[PDB]
Parts: structure tokens; C-alpha cells; sequence
């Protein structure tokens, strides 16, 4: 984990996320939306289990991205919860929740759910 | 939305 | 938001979370499990929409807690995605994902889903 | 369960659902959207654990509603997964998934997640 | 849809589900757990949008399985919410919720969330 | 959407 | 689990 | 659980 987590990860939609896993569980980095142009970067912050494992389990982690930067404000935030599996073909398998700020009448429809698999390739 | 695929 | 978010929040299970919302979207604080004894504190980090709103919408936010500190290592992490509604009775309504690190055979059952409503009282 | 489940249930949004729990696990009934006018009814079908319990556990159940009838076609379906707790104040606590049919480019945003608590009052 | 849905579907875990999509939205069939031995079959019931589409959208559907039959009673139920995409390589992409009946103290951890992709091959 | 609260 | 209610 | 993969 940690050293294995630090780096660039790509998902099946063309998004790129670059993160540094700190010694004590911190996750810091940026998320880049497709196209890959400057203004597609958002800050991400999260945490991971720095002491995961005699039975080959994955490392639990999660991070959040608020979709606001100096070019866009999508008035929403997404959190990814999942685990890191290292090895020849390491991957981070996640499920995410994307919540948009709504008025109280639309609160019932404010959150979408999905899943993403990130690889180093 | 910035979390989506390319729109292309 | 921001000033309205900073403070102590309590949920319907007896958990307490204290956070500081930074000027540029950062969320930093600690989560305390019930009982309220020292060793029940974990670090939390997240992000929120610092520029939410002419139609009374809530402020989207999310945060993560890895369940490891110097007394416990539950080999899991939880992410909360939701929105902050301020006013007389402010609240943060969330849905969460709790993922435990598992072997690949148990990966299909690694994530639980729930919801929490936090109030200042 | 079964006899305790059969009846009318109401949720915090003003929706009404009337169901019959069959001896062998079947759940059949109709869901009515707010207002309560004729054209607000949709068919629901589901299943429940007909043999739940020496430790006061709830009864797991789930049902589906496709949002199409002879007045409306919202091109979506919702499934509710939860458990029935009987007694003085019986309730069905659920989490739901609402998926809309989308083109492949919007598939990532096709499902919303929420929770509902139904009571007999 | 309907004719395209009727048949046998397999997921990435080795489970098989056989369903009949009725003219008016009904979904009826059986779910078989891996191994493929008799006692691995459970009844499934659901609904789908019988009138989905001039823009190639998928067909929304959902179904429920209560994990009880004459050999096993896992005191739980799962609901799958998703959409059917037909064509050369048809598939049903879903997200599911699995709820177990718990005592009230464990209700917060009663539901797991996952996703499944079913193909005809 | 029919699953929502009254719109009122 | 630390995210739960009191166990009491 | 019956919804899982083979246990094998």
C-alpha cells in the first residue's frame, strides 16, 4: 500500500487521478477530467489504512473531490470508497456517491451512485 | 459534469 | 456554508464530528465514536463547495475517515457524501459507503451503504 | 411478518404503497405517488423472507416498481431493499436505487440512491 | 427489450438467472447460485419498462430475490436496479442492494451495495 | 418523477 | 466497528 | 451467502 498507491491511476472513462499516500494515512492529489486540459483539474483529499495483512486483503481507502476550481463550479462533490489491491496488475476498485446541492424539494434526487476501477496503465 | 467521460 | 459548517455535529447514533471548513474548500477535523473516550477519535479530511446560491440550495460536501488510530485498526474506511443546509436548524444530510479490505473472494461483499443526518444539537 | 406486512404503508414524502405478502414470499401491490389521484398508481412486485427469529431481527424484503402505467412512462424503475420491524410501531426501513434508461454516454449517471422509512400511520 | 430480455443471463461471478419478460412489464424467473446444483435456485420477480426509444437508450428494470428456498434460508433479500442494452452484445448493467434482517442495534450495517453486469454468453 | 414528493 | 452506535 | 461466487 502507500508506496503502491502513490502514482497516477486511470479509470475506464478516461479520467486520471495522481495521488501521494502519506506515511500516516493521508491521501493528497488532483483529479483530472477527460480531455486532459488544465482546467480539468480538481483537488482531492482522502485517507487510507496505513497498516493493512497476512491474508492478502486489499487496503481500504476513500477520497473526496468537490467539483469547483477556477474555471468550473458544478456545485457537487463525489466521494470514492474502495480498496487497493497491489501486485502485477494493481487496481483500486471503488463505488462512489456524487451529491449535488439542491433545494429541499429536490433533495430526494440529489445523489447518484456508481463504481470505478482504476489501473496504473 | 467534470466526472464524466469525454463528451465527444 | 464554511462558517456555518465549522463546528461540532452529532448524528442519530451518538457519534460526534468536529470540523473546520477552510476558505478554499478544505474540510479537516476528527470523528469520535460513541462512549466519547479518547481512543474513539479518528482523523477526517474532505472537501466542500466554497461557492455554493440564489435559490436556497444546500452546499455539497464529502469526507473520509480511515478507521485506524493508536488504539484500533478496523481495516476499513468510510466516505460520507451529502449537503449542508444552514439556518435555524442546520443539518448535513448524507449517504455513506463503508469499505473493508477483503481478500478477492470476499470483495463482492466489501461495501456497506447507509445514511446519516447530523445536527448541531 | 407476512400478516404484519400486508396493508398500507406511507413514507415521509407522502407516497402510499398497498401490499399483500403471500404465504411463500411473494409481495404484490401498487405504489401511489403524491396527490393520490388515480393515474398515480404503478404496479409493484417483490419478495420477502417468509421464515425470518428468536432474536427479534427484522424481515428482509425488496420490491420493484417500473414507472410506467396508462398515463405516464418515466422510463425508469426503482427497487427498495430493506427490512420490516413489526410491533407497536412497525416500519419498513429501506435504501433504494432508481435507474433511468440512458444512452451509453450517460450510463455513468443513470442511478440515484436514497432511503425511505415507511410506517402504517 | 421484452423478447431481448427473456432468456438466460450470466454474471462475472458464475451466477445464472433465467427470466421471462411479460408483455406488460412483468419479470419472472429463477436465480441460480454458483456450482449450479438444484438447491441453488431462488425465485425472482421484477418489472421492466415495456415501452422504452428513438435515441438508443437502455430499458430500465429491477428484480428482487429473497434468499430462501427449501434448502437454505440466508435471511436476506437482494434487489438489482439497472438497464438492458440489446444488440450484438446485449447486457444488463446493474447496481444491487443486499439487506439482511438484523436486530435494531445492527441495523446500521444491514445493507451491502455492489454492481453486476450480465451477458447472454 | 412519480417517486417524488408532491411538487406543490 | 468504531462507526457504530454504542454497543451498550 | 448464495449470491456469492463459488467458494472454491
Amino acid at each position: 500500500a502507500e508506496a503502491g498507491i502513490t502514482g497516477t491511476w486511470y479509470n475506464q472513462l478516461g479520467s486520471t487521478f495522481i495521488v501521494t499516500a502519506g506515511a500516516d494515512g493521508a491521501l493528497t492529489g488532483t483529479y483530472e477530467s477527460a480531455v486532459g486540459n488544465a482546467e480539468s483539474r480538481y483537488v482531492l483529499t482522502g485517507r487510507y489504512d496505513s497498516a493493512p495483512a497476512t491474508d492478502g486483503s486489499g487496503t481500504a481507502l476513500g477520497w473526496t473531490v468537490a467539483w469547483k476550481n477556477n474555471y468550473r463550479n458544478a456545485h457537487s462533490a463525489t466521494t470514492w470508497s474502495g480498496q487497493y489491491v497491489g501486485g502485477a496488475e494493481a487496481r483500486i476498485n471503488t463505488q462512489w456517491l456524487l451529491t449535488s446541492g439542491t433545494t429541499e424539494a429536490n433533495a430526494w434526487k440529489s445523489t447518484l451512485v456508481g463504481h470505478d476501477t482504476f489501473t496504473k496503465v | 459534469h467534470p466526472q464524466g467521460p469525454p463528451c465527444k
